[PDB]
């Protein structure tokens, strides 16, 4: 009928394809995409989310880049290859969580701004893990397909 | 990659420590730890760099900044040191402190059912086990090493060695409760070990010092020049101060036996400049050579190439302390008797030394000069003393009778330098000595005084007078 | 169960080659870290255990906490000496194991390169590993089933590869050791000590004064007792392959890398080895 | 890794099994004995001889009263018969522990070695170039069954190939010398 | 005390004469060292007011206006409509930090009245269109940091970052 | 109510984050969390447990702060970074042991002081080692992830 | 059977004429086939003697001089000061073996007496300063392989793999 | 200055009469102190030629020989067949090192010509058949170190590491 | 700097005289390595005028002309009707990219007037008739790429591809 998850994946890959300026960051985000959907299927969402935020290094420098990618289109993720790969994938997940109204965008953005409320963000995510893991499947699979299509390998 | 330069050196009574704080242990014998060679090389590199900066830039830099600068030559947590050391010592036998029999079996029954501070003494090649409970049983032992009583005399006639021997000679056994001939045997055997390994003081320990170089590994823009300066500073370290414990009192004083190069494009300027020291004519000529090398570091070499690069960091006075050199305090003499002068150094660097009684006769100023220059001293507020008296001669707001004075040392409110000068137990002595002598029977005595960054007023000519007099009296 | 901890030191002093050294050290670490408690307790005083010693010794008569704190450092030093003294190298396990493995590989038609290297100066290998880390803060690469310190095969392969790389280009390095797109061609095994003169482990110390200090004002010593691998120990490891054109570099590289370092803090001349013997057994 | 006082012989390591593993072995044997003419009464006897004495820790051939396995798990043992033959043809004892204490003792008995990658240019560890790997100790024993259907090629497969299959290279990291392994063929072992 | 000045950096060139100080002290918190801007400040819950562009206090956590700090005091004809405030150098939500601040500082904010007669419907807008990005280097970033073209011949770096680093939310009213 | 290991790890990390005021302490705690897990596996949980306790160097005053950390949420760990980090990790392990009900809070708090207890604590640990080691490591892996994520790299 | 001539490859102008034959037979061992030089010979224990270039026979195994092979006989004025010997094409330290060789091979190498009139202080010499590479590609790599400017447009490939592969040790005296 | 004499130690008897300075002075490169043959020398890329044994130059990095260095000069009717060379005491690959060398040496090598008539396919040889170690002890080790049998009585100890430490490759043709 | 000229390859031989430069420098991005032409150029909205074939500028995004880009200058007789351009190597639609580019380039284009005098219907013209491929080899693929018939005995691997690698639009009007 709708396949709105594919539309959302498309309009999110639109963004993250225009923030990873350096090409290696694109190739590494593709690596993250081809793997984290399998990991989230097997080992649930909360463990994979912890593994993503850990490898992302969400220092306040990056967090500003994400909060800007939310609204702006001239945002650019800054960092190393893998750091921005995991930051882009975290943004993918958070975009889905916002657009589908699972989280309030005001609350999320206010959390990423502060160094403490990020813990409350992770907590509220923990309380919603089953619904999130049931919903985000098609979105993440679409993102995986887009990544392996529109990006050359290494 | 390839071998840069070789050095053949020699040490005067090296006092190298180990895990047991001695030069020999039940397992191996290490008289020259290349770890200490690298550490002291880096320490002299930082000293020489702050010296060069202070002159030709006016400013000083923290140690962390300095070795962040030399990271690519000395290594750090983010880079392997480009220079590998390799100490090769002649007579590197498989020595090890082997103790055959101690045959106590009697002192055990002496100290049982009581508590005694069993001391030790080595009177006339006869180890006696003094007991504070008034007993002096003569112990009969047989060990692997042997002491020609020249070393026994060296230790006994030296107020310095005999002092640090206080820790290695006593145990306050308490055997009124549980006691056994089997465990007291172990205790006293390890005590005789801990006391006999102290007397492994060889003299004139020579060795080679290979210095390899990972040739390029990459060529940074300013590597080669930092390398050459590091070699200059290694030379300085060899010429000033040596390896081991108590190098500020002459022990383990290095002296070049031989030098060599294997990449002329790098070290030749050091090989010739060190061959310079292969034969010293007179004390005046040695002092001339020392002024020559320091001058060369200041004008006759690469003097300012990269200091203008923003990786260093200014020190903060009143909170940080660094040591540089004043090339005017280098009072060379001739000795021709090394044991005597090594023992006499104490007559200079002590509060009640004969060779310092005379120069600074106040008995309230000597303390100030020493606390300022003689490392750390233990002073506590009991009588009308330091907090009243020495504080005067150290607080910068004073009268010029005692020219020297600390930066942040305030009247009754010394904030940070008060502690570091009075309560910090690990502080090197600015007043240092050395006994370079090689390839010619004649032997010399450098006496120099490092320059700190906690002097905000200094009378060079006054302390130079004191240092001249000191270097005279000890001989 | 607690008697095991109380008697572990006696155990080391008596078995000396047939205790599991890994578990022995990990168990005596509990003693070392609860020292004051294991000390202030009626241990069922055993005339043969090393911890009775610290009841009759007296340090800093007045204060008790500092007395215990200095007794603990003495105990750490004694533990290091104990491990060094009692635990020695039986050696025959390794010879039999390597002979068997060589026969196996010969059956599999492998050109073998038997290599024995002797340690020149006392070596540190796997300092960041876990053996004595709980006591000394720095470990040794130890195989707690062969019960013998070992050089990892990965480490030897990596050093050999770095050398052959800097010698013959990354292209040839990958033509020998393989890149991320084709398998290697040379196989290494872990290095185990066959024979040792007198000791296997010996204590040592490192004392950083000015490591990471701003100035002379915060500097202080900080000694770190730690075990090393005594000199004269002779390790042994194999090298096998089938593409017979890869032996020539391995012949050349081996005697040269070992004169440089093979373990940790080699810049200050610690992990230096001699190539005692190279033996080759072609696949025929 | 075992630490134990009061033994006639100090062992450095010891084999360790749990009753669940032996149940699985018996299950394999039962299944293949139903699905084939083959019958292994020797193994089945040796195994249920043990399984009868389940619900507690067992030492097959030793005098180990109690021990500490992998420096974390204190176990009180009891011998089985001092008569039952050794299935693991090596005088090394065989502990057989109850589960829920054997599960950890075995999970904890592997070898996690840490490896790194050196930054060839500055000769330190590369960033993000550090990982651990689990190996299984040397002399670990895995039981398995190979099955075949009648073809007259299968007969030849079991007639010389399985009579000449002795050593193989399993798993990965062969170039670290971590693959070699030997097969026993119970039919000519037991 | 050491007092810095905040400035709105929108696409609106309403910043010509709004300060008194180019340097004042030997340092602005904002630095430009061959690598792009550093210690960029962010102010959240506020928006720009392009018609006389100023920081307006709305109550939306999404409205953020990034800007730069300069050691200064505004024009000695204000404090009627400028938010003056002093913070212990930690509540500063800074971006791309280079060093550390001295744990005390006073700053001013260009304030405009809430004007509760019109809905302050704000919209996001990024700084594009180098036409306005080229001049704004001279318009403010040179008149203040006159080391520009005296140290940086690679202006395009400090040109491409502001193209992407600085942003705000816009009333468009 | 029973809380999963990730929920428990989050709940503990929250209060241990709000108790390390200084930032060097935070970075040191991160450095701990990233290797004490591998150490616990390699050297057992009881050896490593008492290694953490000793290296914490409690001194009966920071021990009071640690005990207060359970009750209050305003408590603050005090000491040097290389000690505050170990005190924080010690509290992490204690929070697990208490919350999972493996060891009573009174017993633990009574240990760490009053030297007579420490040995029976050793014996109790040797009784419960199979209970703890089952999942202490997957509880601490979550701590490792949370620390790598929400704490900068020194 | 056949015969080959070895030639050192240093950064110095000792490469012009130590060889007389250019092609000789049909096949030279060393080939450049759309992946770079192949079948390069490495010799250890020897150093080079750039001043009158020859391989000085030393004993240190660490020193080495790599070169390339061609078929022929030396200059019709030697075989009294050369290490002439025949090896069965499998005892050669060959790098990047392209094909297999006929297991019969006699090689001529520039020898020089070790000159026991000074301590042989050899040093490692890596080929840098690419204009040197452009001179040595013309002096011999053209004088040997006419394929330069006959098929190769990717000469920047053979330039760089020579830059990174060919190293040697010289007395530098 | 100091001139050292190398003597190949294969299982052949070509070492009987080949040096003239048996003692001369009082220093050696190779020694013997209660623990084995200290400071043994090994040379790579060379093999022996048992028919009047000499070291033929090959180019295989696996080809090596183990011998000892003593103070001597051969027969005073030679230096037409030996490689006289001087090395700075670090170009010596020495096993069982004991003493710190004097940074300079001069070495004579028992050398043969490459024999460019047949390929030198070699094969290693080990030291066994104690009748081969029994005699050489009196041929070289007691002809030189007469202090043996006068300081050392456990020649059996030396009979071990001679059977073990020393090896070499031989032409067999 | 660098100058390159793109030469159309329609089915007509109007190309024979449209450049004067055969090599000029040493590298044309159009390369041939044993497998066919690499780094072929394609431009949009353009269709050619085979009768004295020049690039008519259309606007149809389907209008593409496939040719090879060679370094040179056109005939030194033009730029009064030929388009010149300077593009930094990231604005060139190169297909079959094997080697990389020099990060900048000046391009010339054989242009013609729009000729606003008829409906500019272009025709899809695919290179067929390998007989015409043949002369095309000897006309340009041999004059410029002289390496033909010297290295490639597989000219069919350059004959089969041009029948497919090159198709374009012509006006036929």
């Amino acid at each position: 009928l709708y396949e709105e998850d594919y539309k959302l994946a498309l309009e999110a890959f639109k963004k993250v394809f225009n923030a990873l300026t350096h090409y290696g960051a694109k190739q590494a985000f593709r690596s993250r995409a081809r793997d984290l959907v399998e990991e989230i299927y097997n080992s649930g969402f909360i463990p994979t989310f912890f593994y993503i935020i850990s490898k992302a290094e969400l220092n306040s420098d990056s967090l500003d880049s994400l909060i800007s990618l939310f609204s702006s289109d001239n945002a650019i993720l800054r960092g190393s290859d893998e750091n921005v790969s995991y930051s882009a994938y975290l943004f993918i997940i958070l975009y889905y969580l916002i657009k589908r109204g699972i989280i309030e965008q005001k609350f999320l953005i206010q959390a990423l701004r502060c160094e403490k409320t990020r813990l409350d963000l992770i907590d509220k995510l923990y309380n919603l893990a089953p619904i999130i893991s049931a919903k985000i499947r098609t979105y993440l699979l679409a993102i995986k397909r887009l990544s392996e299509a529109l990006i050359e390998a290494r | 990659e390839e071998l840069l330069m070789s050095l053949k050196l020699k040490a005067l009574y090296p006092l190298t420590g180990g895990y047991n704080r001695h030069s020999i242990n039940p397992f191996y014998e290490e008289l020259v730890r290349p770890t200490e060679i690298k550490g002291l090389w880096r320490w002299w590199n930082r000293v020489l760099f702050n010296t060069l900066a202070y002159s030709t830039k006016g400013k000083l830099y923290t140690y962390e900044s300095i070795d962040r600068l030399f990271e690519d030559v000395f290594g750090s947590e983010n880079k392997k040191s480009a220079v590998r050391l390799e100490v090769i010592t002649d007579e590197g036998n498989d020595n090890r402190f082997e103790l055959s029999y101690v045959e106590l079996d009697k002192v055990i029954d002496c100290l049982r059912n009581y508590k005694r501070k069993v001391s030790l003494d080595f009177i006339d090649n006869t180890l006696i086990a003094e007991i504070e409970g008034s007993t002096k049983i003569p112990i009969s032992f047989k060990s692997n090493l042997d002491i020609d009583k020249i070393i026994k005399d060296l230790v006994h006639n030296n107020k310095l060695l005999s002092f640090e021997l206080l820790g290695f000679k006593s145990v306050e056994i308490d055997a009124t409760k549980i006691s056994d001939k089997k465990i007291l045997k172990e205790i006293l055997r390890d005590l005789i070990t801990n006391y006999l390994e102290y007397f492994n003081i060889k003299q004139e320990v020579t060795f080679t010092l290979n210095i390899y170089l990972d040739k390029s590994r990459e060529h940074k823009q300013n590597f080669e020049d930092k390398l050459k300066f590091a070699l200059y500073s290694l030379l300085v370290f060899i010429l000033l101060g040596g390896i081991g414990r108590k190098t500020s009192r002459g022990f383990g004083s290095l002296s070049i036996i031989d030098v060599k190069c294997y990449d002329n494009s790098i070290c030749k300027k050091i090989e010739d400049l060190a061959k310079n020291f292969l034969k010293i004519s007179s004390g005046n000529e040695l002092k001339s050579k020392i002024e020559s090398i320091l001058d060369c570091i200041k004008n006759s070499c690469i003097d300012t190439l990269y200091i203008e690069n923003n990786i260093l960091s200014e020190i903060d006075p009143k909170k940080n302390v660094v040591y540089f050199i004043n090339s005017d305090l280098f009072e060379v003499k001739r000795i021709n008797d090394k044991e005597k002068v090594l023992a006499n150094i104490y007559k200079a660097v002590s509060s009640e030394g004969c060779c310092i009684k005379s120069i600074i006769t106040d008995k309230y100023v000597r303390k100030s000069f020493l606390i300022a220059f003689g490392g750390y001293r233990k002073v506590e507020k009991d009588k009308g003393l330091d907090i009243g008296f020495i504080k005067n001669y150290l607080c910068e707001t004073c009268e010029t009778v005692s020219s020297f004075n600390i930066v942040d040392f305030l009247l009754s409110e010394g904030s940070f330098m008060s502690d570091y000068i009075l309560q910090y137990e690990h502080r090197n002595s600015l007043l240092r000595f050395k006994l370079i002598s090689d390839n010619s029977n004649n032997s010399y005595l450098i006496g120099y005084i490092l320059h700190s960054s906690y002097f905000k007023k200094i009378d060079i000519k006054y302390v130079r007078c004191i240092l001249e007099k000191l270097t005279y009296c000890v001989i | 169960a607690i008697d095991f901890l109380v008697n572990i030191l006696e155990l080391i002093k008596e078995k000396q080659c047939n205790i599991n050294l890994f578990s022995a050290i990990s168990l005596t670490s509990i003693v070392y870290n609860n020292f004051g408690e294991f000390l202030s307790n009626n241990q069922s005083y055993s005339t043969n255990n090393p911890l009775l010693k610290y009841h009759i010794i007296i340090l800093n008569d007045k204060n008790k906490t500092k007395d215990v704190e200095e007794k603990r450092n003495i105990f750490k030093r004694e533990v290091a000496e104990l491990i060094s003294r009692n635990f020695k190298l039986d050696g025959e396990k390794v010879r039999n194991y390597f002979d068997s493995l060589k026969e196996v590989l010969k059956s599999l038609k492998y050109t073998i390169v038997d290599v024995e290297i002797t340690t020149r100066t006392r070596a540190l290998i796997g300092v960041s590993t876990s053996l004595g880390k709980l006591i000394f803060g720095s470990g040794i690469s130890f195989d707690p089933y062969m019960n013998l310190p070992y050089i990892p095969a990965s480490e030897i392969k990596g050093i050999v590869r770095s050398y052959i790389e800097g010698k013959l280009g990354e292209q040839e390095a990958e033509e020998i050791f393989g890149n991320e797109e084709r398998e290697g061609n040379v196989n290494f095994t872990d290095a185990y000590p066959t024979r040792s003169k007198d000791f296997l482990f010996v204590p040592d110390v490192i004392t950083p004064h000015y490591n990471g200090k701003k100035s002379e004002a915060d500097a202080e010593p900080r000694p770190v007792i730690h075990l090393t691998i005594a000199p004269k120990v002779t390790f042994r490891f194999l090298i096998y392959y089938k593409r017979e054109d890869v032996g020539k570099p391995i012949c050349d590289s081996m005697p040269i890398i070992l004169i440089r370092g093979l373990g940790a803090r080699s810049s200050v001349g610690y992990s230096l080895f001699e190539l005692r013997k190279i033996e080759v057994i072609k696949a025929a | 890794r075992i630490i134990e006082i009061d033994s006639a012989k100090p062992y450095v390591w010891v084999y360790v099994t749990t009753y669940e593993l032996l149940k699985k072995v018996k299950l394999y044997l039962d299944s293949i004995s139903q699905l084939s003419n083959a019958s292994f009464s020797n193994l089945k006897n040796k195994i249920d001889t043990i399984l009868a004495k389940e619900g507690k820790n067992i030492t097959l051939d030793s005098d180990l009263k109690s021990a500490i396995l992998n420096e974390d798990f204190y176990v009180e043992l009891e011998a089985l018969n001092n008569k039952i033959p050794s299935i693991i043809n090596a005088g090394v004892p065989l502990l057989v522990l109850e589960d829920s204490i054997g599960r950890e003792v075995i999970n904890r008995s592997l070898i996690r070695v840490r490896r790194i990658r050196i930054d060839r240019d500055k000769k330190v560890v590369e960033t993000g170039g550090l990982w651990s790997e689990e190996y299984v100790p040397m002399k670990t024993i895995f039981f398995s069954v190979l099955l075949g259907k009648e073809s007259k090629e299968s007969a030849i497969f079991a007639s010389c190939i399985l009579r000449n299959l002795r050593y193989v290279i399993l798993g990965g990291k062969e170039t670290i010398g971590k693959g070699i392994v030997e097969l026993r063929w119970v039919k000519d072992v037991i | 005390s050491t007092q810095r000045e905040y400035v709105f950096i929108p696409i609106t060139n309403s910043i010509t004469i709004d300060v008194k100080i180019t340097i004042g002290g030997s340092d602005h918190i904002t630095n430009i060292d061959e690598r792009g801007i550093h210690n960029v400040l962010v102010i959240t819950g506020y928006a720009v007011d392009e018609k006389n562009g100023r920081l307006v206090p709305t109550l939306d956590p999404c409205d953020y206006v990034k800007g730069i700090l300069v050691a200064g005091t505004p024009q000695q004809a204000q404090s009627n409509d400028f938010l003056t405030l002093k913070l212990p150098a930690n509540k500063l939500y800074l971006i791309r930090k280079k060093g550390n601040i001295s744990d005390d500082l006073k700053i001013y904010i260009p304030y405009s009245s809430p004007d509760a007669r019109n809905s302050m419907k704000t919209k996001p807008v990024s700084i594009s269109d180098d036409t306005i990005v080229n001049n704004i280097i001279k318009e403010v970033f040179d008149k203040i940091y006159n080391i520009t073209q005296k140290e940086k011949v690679k202006i395009e770096k400090v040109k491409e970052d502001i193209k992407e680093l600085f942003s705000y939310y816009a009333l468009e009213q």
